[PDB]
């Protein structure tokens, strides 16, 4: 079943290709309608896999050197092997001489596709983390945010390095446990400094006076994150507070790029407000006038963005460069400036959390996901990965669209056309979890074509890793062309994918109408019709949902911006551009469950007509879990139902990261109109006919 | 929005506590004792001037005048409430004794109530007449 | 008495046995009684001369000397409801006014006549004019505006070097044992600031766990960190800053600061004071050398270079004219080991009001006697009284113009001296002429007012008033000649001198002084005559000439010529006298020609001694009192009873080295000899440490360098000298 072989494939290598037969020709290479890509998840968890403490084992070919892997011809006799990439053939490593036919290495085994290594050799580095905090907020909210921080710090590595650094109207950096006095360095949060100049300013495992190991350090800044108080700055009538965000940023990126550059290291900013004081100002400090909209910045309404956004992506890439992650977790009533610092997280693999106050369940649950651990006790993510991809010899790659950034590497991997950050055949991803999804879109210049991921990346441990994944795709045959890369196809696959370059081509300025004349096309190549007939077409099982998807899709809030906040609409993306695939449909697409005394729990489509007066529905919108009492049940077996959604509900209220919001409403409550707007040009209908009446006629 | 605070015997206008910080006071000042000068036992209890992007709130009470000074912009409503706290503290303090002394500010210590309760109205987070003052003087 | 001409050259042995006294204008008994006291306002020529004319052919420097601010045992307060001042010169109704029309008074200084109010009133028996000195209470129009409260900021150097010197810790203690001695009611604020090659700011807040010392880095742009804890009130945080004041000697004692940005720490020092004004302790310990204000590293001279002082650089003096402007003096306390550029340092305080301490290879463990010293002069410093945001105006009958002015302050418009801040210790100079003959008077009068603001909160006025005849004779101007106010005056002006000229050009005009009034006398009468009150005169110049001020063939560094000079312009006549020509006293065998009148104590009086080695004694002991110390120099063939009995030991050997002070034995000789210091410590406000270490051999002999009647290898005999004015006189 090609179902049992998506679901095993993405099980086992973490991956999920639009197509998974590919174009044996150039006739069909270049008349591909939708492009062969790959939804690649680096550090998917699975059934316990063992960790290969042995160098890996590289091929010897300059150009090449590729991993040994199952698709290696090899000959236990020769103690010989020859690289499936460049057919070099290669000897054994002196540590290989005993292998055998009836014991042989992990890496060869079809099973072990996709297995990782670990790289012993030089004395691992102590993760760093780095609290830069906002102090411009109310009581409650800072009290809320002071014990979150400090209950993060219980749960870090002894050998951990901690630095903290607050601000308001100046910034402060803090070095730790002085004894008697307790010290900090004030810098004006009103002009830059590059590191340069940070660094001459301010001055065995290794250590700085401001970034010192979690078990020596560890009470002192726990008590000193418990006395923290707000801004010691007054705040006029009419005036927002003067806070630095920009500045305070900067310092914190300068302070890591000057004392431990290239190791994985934590920059968790906590933002109670927007930035009220370039660089990187975002707003200004008259209340009179508001936070910018979409509206206003449509009308060249909205001065501060662009330096704004200019600056914090200025910043974004040189903490990227230096391979070090930006977290932003902003919680506030009003907008925080999320358009303007975007980048930071969506560059390295930081994190982005938004709530409307940091003393509340979702923040607080949010915030200590980030530090959940392992069979073993250790955190869920990685630092400085570097992501390269090996492809056969017919395979070139045009780009990724994800958290990353171009290591810029040459190579004949490299294809011409280019999309998301392409032109190179190397990443990075300064921070990474097994979640991190980056979308790879590749094109073609027996059977069988290949693709290696290597991610290395440093573990929480401290030990440095090697994830392999190599997946082999079978090249279509001559006699039957498009019938087999027409079975191939993963149409959930492919519409996240299709989605990624949208909104990657909104988010860097139509789009629909790109979106439209592809599904028009793919609807015309491998849809069945008479010409000039609407009502004879029809989709294969393999295609049936493509349209369904894209209708979602087009009318989602990745696309349609109004009617929501800028800052609204970069957290969303930020997060479906990371994704796995499931997730990602989801979001689009929200899954809707009926309850009724009529039969137990029930899937049901995403139309009015779903929504009954004597039914208990449950909405989950990856970001929000809603619930909905029809007319009628807005009033132990009544119970059973009532609490039937509210049980299923927690289950999934706790693995999603971000904690989505919960919603508890009913017909007529003004709550009620989330689930109105993602249900139901208009209606899908309507928007199928049309659909139909252009696949049919002209192409 | 900003600072000013001047208490004076009315019948002489004897200057009995103030406050003051800049980092021109020089102007307002002069102003302010030009005031106090003019004001009498026929004056307004509770009146407010306008002088500009500037804006003088007063009060009067057992003789005793409570005089701020500020940026129009401030509310005309936190002024009059700043100015009675202080009168209640004042004059259950030295009420009694102000009709005797006759020294310049033989209430200088008074300048610190004065400010505790200064910055608890100069700032957002913590919570009758009106002539051109050109005029009266 | 005596109208009597002298021979300096068969005299030779002028110097009285009992201290000098000032002279008496020669003036009408009843205006005399009530005339000024000569301690705190005195003239260089009890009779003013009559004419410019008749002042050029004296050749002797007409000026005054004040000290207005001193410590007075009564002082009259008038709490006047008006206060009376002629309405033309706006001169304060003194006690030698003139009253005519009984209820109208004559000015005493522009002649103009003024009406009595209805308010003075037998108006001439009001206090203001029974008291030459007295103090007002200012009106509500005295004031710029509400007395500024009591602001104390202090700033360490913490480098390296300073570190070393362990001075940080004994500050701390002082100002710990005096925190309830500093002048001030409860809205006293304080301040602390350390620093290095960044500024340190420290804040306190009863709300916090401990202080927090907040840096300022940014040295080419400082600014204040935060804008309500650096300046707190001393009584509402008295517990707080406690125990910074015991925290801070040991944050900083494994220090690699071996830069110190002095300047941009002065800047943020000023700028954190702006708003109120007050007083600011600085506390440096070498060279700047980081950032806007540093000074060059400079070579010591040796007793070889020649005649061949200046600011290398203006930063320090634009700076105190800042200060100046928002009402802040400044401080200045150097405890450098090696040049440090006072010459350019200084400049903070000589323009800003303020006074500059210095104590010389300053050690905690290695210098014990700079060590005391710092400690007496810091407890003088914290508990002396003191006045804010002043100023001073110096008045003098129609006809005399003052044209000169000496001493830390800053001068408006002529006369207005701006006084930042205004201490009890700090001594003024100044020089008139006669801008118009004095033909109509035959009285003249002075008066300095100083208007302040108490520690207390409250604007006061305190007025001296000086009265002098005017003469037309020569003779006359040197009969009322003051030999010391004179030789004060000629100082300051020999240190501008140099300043302008050079250290020659103010040593000759010192000796040219000498010469062109004796042989203006000569003119106008053998050997060298001079009239009686002059015969002191080529003495104390010859003394001021070999001071560490002027001296030059001597192996005297740099800054130390510096703090000499500022002394000179900072110190009242009296510690000029004291420091110049110390008094030295024989004190082995004490006895009871004493001031035996203080009731239990009796108290020696031992003659003066002119100061030449032909007057010390082997077989005795002798005490120096140079005026801030007492060193006393013991005798090689010292006798024993005054070892055993006075010092406490059984021979000269074993006399310790370093000996601090002497200890209090029950002997009848060690009850005189502790009788006599305590009296002449009793005398000042500033505790003098007294040492004994001068032995005839502990390298510390600089006892000797003040036997100025001697000759050295590069200096005049106090005989030759007298040769060679001589030789000039009657060239
Ligand atoms: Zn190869
Ligand atoms: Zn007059």
């Amino acid at each position: 079943t090609y179902l049992e072989f998506i679901q095993q494939n993405e099980e086992r290598d973490g991956v999920r290709f639009s197509w998974n037969v590919w174009p044996s020709s150039r006739l069909e290479a270049t008349r591909m309608v939708v492009p062969v890509a790959a939804l690649f998840t680096p550090l998917k968890e699975r059934p316990d896999l063992p960790p290969i403490q042995y160098e890996p084992v590289l091929c010897s070919r300059t150009t090449c050197r590729a991993v040994l892997n199952p698709l290696c011809q090899v000959d236990y006799r020769a103690k010989l092997w020859a690289c499936n990439f460049c057919y070099q053939r290669n000897q054994f490593p002196p540590s290989y001489a005993g292998i055998s036919e009836l014991n042989q290495p992990a890496e060869l085994l079809p099973q072990f596709s996709s297995i990782e290594y670990v790289v012993l050799r030089g004395p691992q580095m102590p993760l760093i983390f780095l609290y830069v905090v906002d102090t411009c907020m109310e009581d409650e909210d800072l009290q809320a945010l002071k014990e979150s921080m400090q209950m993060s710090l219980s749960l870090l590595p002894p050998t951990a390095l901690v630095g903290l650094i607050t601000f308001g109207r100046m910034v402060q950096v803090h070095e730790l446990g002085c004894e008697g006095i307790s010290k900090s360095y004030v810098f004006r949060g009103t002009k830059d400094l590059s590191a340069k100049q940070l660094q001459e300013m301010l001055g065995p495992p290794p250590s700085n006076r401001f970034l010192q190991p979690v078990q020596k350090i560890d009470m002192n800044l726990t008590d000193l994150l418990g006395e923290l108080q707000r801004d010691p700055w007054p705040v006029p009538q009419g005036k927002r507070p003067l806070r630095s965000s920009g500045v305070a940023l900067s310092i914190a990126v300068g302070l890591l790029e000057c004392t431990f550059p290239n190791t994985g290291a934590r920059i968790m900013m906590f933002i109670g407000g927007p930035a009220t004081q370039g660089p990187g100002m975002v707003v200004g400090d008259e209340l009179k006038t508001p936070i910018r909209s979409w509206h206003d910045i449509d009308k060249d309404n909205a001065k501060y963005v662009k330096k704004g956004t200019k600056h914090f992506e200025a910043l974004a890439n040189r903490a990227a460069t230096t391979g070090h992650v930006i977290d932003i977790y902003a919680c506030a009533l009003d907008q925080t400036g999320l358009l303007e610092m975007k980048c930071c997280p969506n560059l390295t693999g930081g994190y982005m959390v938004m709530g409307d106050s940091f003393n509340t369940s979702l923040f607080k649950q949010t915030f200590q996901r980030v530090f959940t651990k392992d069979m073993h006790g250790q955190f869920k993510m990685g630092f400085g990965g570097t992501l390269e991809i090996k492809t056969s010899r017919e395979i070139k790659i045009s780009g990724a669209i994800g958290p990353c950034v171009s290591l810029n590497s040459k190579g004949p991997c490299v294809s011409e056309n280019e999309i998301g950050t392409g032109g190179t055949c190397q990443w990075k991803i300064c921070g990474l979890s097994p979640t991190t999804t980056l979308a790879i879109y590749f094109e073609v210049v027996g059977g069988r074509g290949a693709i290696q991921f290597v991610t290395q990346y440093q573990h929480s441990s401290g030990q440095r890793r090697i994830r392999v994944t190599t997946i082999a795709r079978n090249w279509a045959d001559a006699q039957t062309q498009i019938q087999n890369i027409a079975a191939s196809f993963d149409q959930e696959a492919a519409a996240i994918l299709m989605a990624r370059l949208a909104i990657y081509r909104a988010e860097t300025e139509d789009v629909l109408r790109w979106l439209d004349r592809q599904l028009i096309r793919l609807c015309q190549k491998f849809g069945e019709y008479h010409k000039d007939d609407p009502s004879s077409f029809r989709f294969s099982e393999t295609f049936s949902l493509y349209p369904q998807f894209m209708f979602h899709l087009r009318r989602s809030s990745f696309l349609q911006v109004f009617n929501n906040s800028p800052d609204e609409s970069s957290y969303y993306r930020h997060h479906f551009m990371r994704q796995d695939l499931t997730q990602s449909l989801i979001m689009i697409q929200p899954i809707l469950y009926a309850y009724s005394f009529s039969g137990p729990p029930e899937p049901v489509l995403l139309d009015s007509s779903s929504i009954l007066a004597d039914r208990i529905l449950l909405m989950d919108t990856f970001f929000q879990i809603l619930i909905y009492h029809g007319e009628t049940i807005a009033q132990e077996n009544f119970r059973h139902l009532l609490q039937a959604p509210v049980d299923d509900a927690q289950e999934i209220l706790h693995s999603r990261f971000p904690m989505p919001r919960y919603i508890d409403t009913e017909h007529g409550g003004s709550q009620a109109r989330f689930l109105l707007s993602k249900v139901n040009d208009v209606s899908l209908q309507v928007f199928m006919d049309h659909l139909k009446k252009l696949a049919v006629s002209s192409a | 929005m900003v600072l000013l605070t001047m208490i004076a015997r009315v019948a002489d206008g004897l200057p009995l506590a103030a406050s003051m910080q800049e980092d021109d006071l020089q102007q307002y000042q002069s102003q302010a004792k030009q005031l106090f000068r003019k004001l009498n036992e026929q004056s307004p209890t509770r009146c407010t001037l306008e002088a500009g992007a500037m804006t003088f709130h007063y009060i009067i009470e057992q003789g005793v005048c409570y005089l701020v000074l500020c940026e129009a912009a401030f509310p005309k409503k936190l002024a009059f409430a700043y100015l009675e706290d202080l009168h209640s503290e004042f004059d259950e303090q030295h009420g009694k004794k102000v009709p005797t002394v006759s020294r310049p500010y033989s209430f200088i210590e008074f300048d610190t109530f004065i400010q505790k309760t200064k910055k608890l109205y100069i700032d957002s987070r913590a919570r009758i007449m009106v002539a051109n003052i050109e005029e009266v003087l | 008495e005596g109208l009597r001409v002298v021979n300096l050259l068969q005299e030779r042995n002028m110097l009285p046995s009992t201290p000098l006294k000032p002279p008496v204008p020669n003036l009408h008994e009843d205006i005399q009684k009530l005339n000024c006291n000569p301690e705190l306002f005195r003239c260089t020529l009890t009779s003013i001369p009559q004419t410019q004319a008749l002042l050029n052919k004296a050749k002797l420097p007409l000026g005054l000397l004040l000290h207005p601010f001193k410590d007075l045992v009564q002082l009259p307060v008038v709490t006047s409801s008006t206060i009376v001042r002629c309405r033309s010169c706006r001169t304060y109704i003194n006690p030698f006014v003139s009253f005519l029309d009984q209820r109208r008074w004559k000015c005493n200084l522009c002649y103009r006549v003024n009406d009595v109010p209805e308010e003075f009133l037998e108006p001439h028996r009001r206090p203001e004019v029974q008291n030459a000195t007295i103090e007002f209470m200012a009106p509500s129009e005295y004031m710029l505006r509400p007395p500024q409260p009591p602001v104390y900021l202090f700033v360490f150097d913490v480098s390296h070097n300073a570190v070393e010197t362990g001075y940080l810790n004994s500050v701390c203690q002082s100002l710990l044992d005096n925190l309830d001695l500093l002048p001030g009611n409860t809205r006293t604020k304080i301040g602390f600031i350390t620093f290095d090659s960044t500024i340190h700011f420290y804040g306190l807040q009863e709300s916090l766990s401990q202080p927090q010392m907040l840096i300022v880095s940014d040295i080419e742009d400082v600014f204040i960190p935060m804008p309500e804890n650096l300046l707190v009130n001393l009584n509402e945080s008295k517990e707080l800053v406690q125990d910074l004041l015991k925290t801070l000697p040991q944050m900083f004692t494994k220090t690699l600061e071996t830069q110190s940005a002095l300047g941009p720490a002065l800047q943020a020092a000023f700028k954190l004071m702006s708003p109120t004004g007050g007083r600011m302790s600085v506390f440096q310990t070498q060279l700047p050398t980081l950032g806007v204000g540093a000074l060059k590293p400079r070579e010591e001279p040796n007793h070889r270079s020649s005649a061949k002082m200046t600011p290398s650089t203006d930063f320090y003096k634009k700076l105190a004219l800042d200060c100046s402007g928002q009402q802040v003096a400044v401080d200045l306390f150097l405890l450098s080991g090696q040049y440090s550029d006072l010459a350019s340092l200084g400049c903070i305080s000589r323009y800003s009001a303020g006074s500059v301490y210095y104590y010389p290879s300053y050690h905690h463990q290695h210098n014990p006697v700079q060590v005391q010293k710092l400690q007496k002069e810091l407890q003088r410093y914290l508990t002396r009284k003191i006045g804010f945001e002043a100023v001073m105006r110096i008045r003098c009958t129609k006809g005399l113009s003052i044209h000169t002015f000496h001493g830390n302050f800053f001068v408006r418009s002529t006369d207005l001296l701006s006084l930042p801040n205004v201490n009890p210790d700090a001594g003024y100079a100044v020089q008139m002429s006669v801008e118009e003959s004095l033909t109509d008077t035959q009285l003249v009068s002075f008066q300095s007012a100083l208007l302040y603001t108490s520690s207390k909160g409250e604007r006061r006025i305190r007025v001296h008033t000086l009265c002098l005849p005017v003469v037309s004779t020569l003779n006359d101007v040197f009969l009322g000649a003051d030999v010391q106010a004179i030789s004060g005056l000629l100082a300051n002006m020999a240190v501008d001198r140099s300043m302008t000229a050079s250290l020659s050009d103010a040593r000759d005009a010192l000796v040219n002084a000498v010469i062109d009034s004796l042989s203006a006398y000569r003119s106008s009468v053998p050997g060298l005559m001079v009239p009686f009150s002059l015969r002191l005169f080529p003495l104390f110049v010859l003394a001021l000439l070999k001071q560490k001020s002027f001296q030059t063939g001597t192996n005297a560094r740099l800054d130390e010529r510096i703090f000499a000079m500022c002394q000179v312009k900072n110190q009242p006549l009296v510690y000029l006298m004291l420091t110049t020509h110390p008094s030295l006293y024989r004190v082995d065998n004490l006895s009871d020609e004493g001031a035996l009148n203080i009731s239990d104590r009796t108290i020696p009086q031992p003659p003066i001694l002119q100061l030449s080695v032909e007057k010390l004694s082997r077989d005795g002991a002798f005490l120096m009192d140079a005026g801030s110390v007492l060193m006393l120099w013991v005798g090689k063939n010292c006798t024993q009873n005054f070892l055993s009995q006075v010092l406490g030991v059984q021979n000269y050997a074993s006399i310790p080295q370093p000996m601090t002070d002497l200890p209090e034995l029950d002997t009848p000789e060690s009850a005189r000899i502790i009788a006599f210091i305590s009296w002449l410590r009793e005398q000042r406000p500033f505790f003098p440490i007294l040492y004994v270490i001068r032995d005839e051999s502990p390298m510390k002999a600089n006892f000797l360098q003040n036997m100025i009647e001697d000759r050295t290898e590069s200096a005049l005999s106090y005989y030759e000298f007298l040769l060679h004015i001589q030789q000039q006189v009657n060239k």
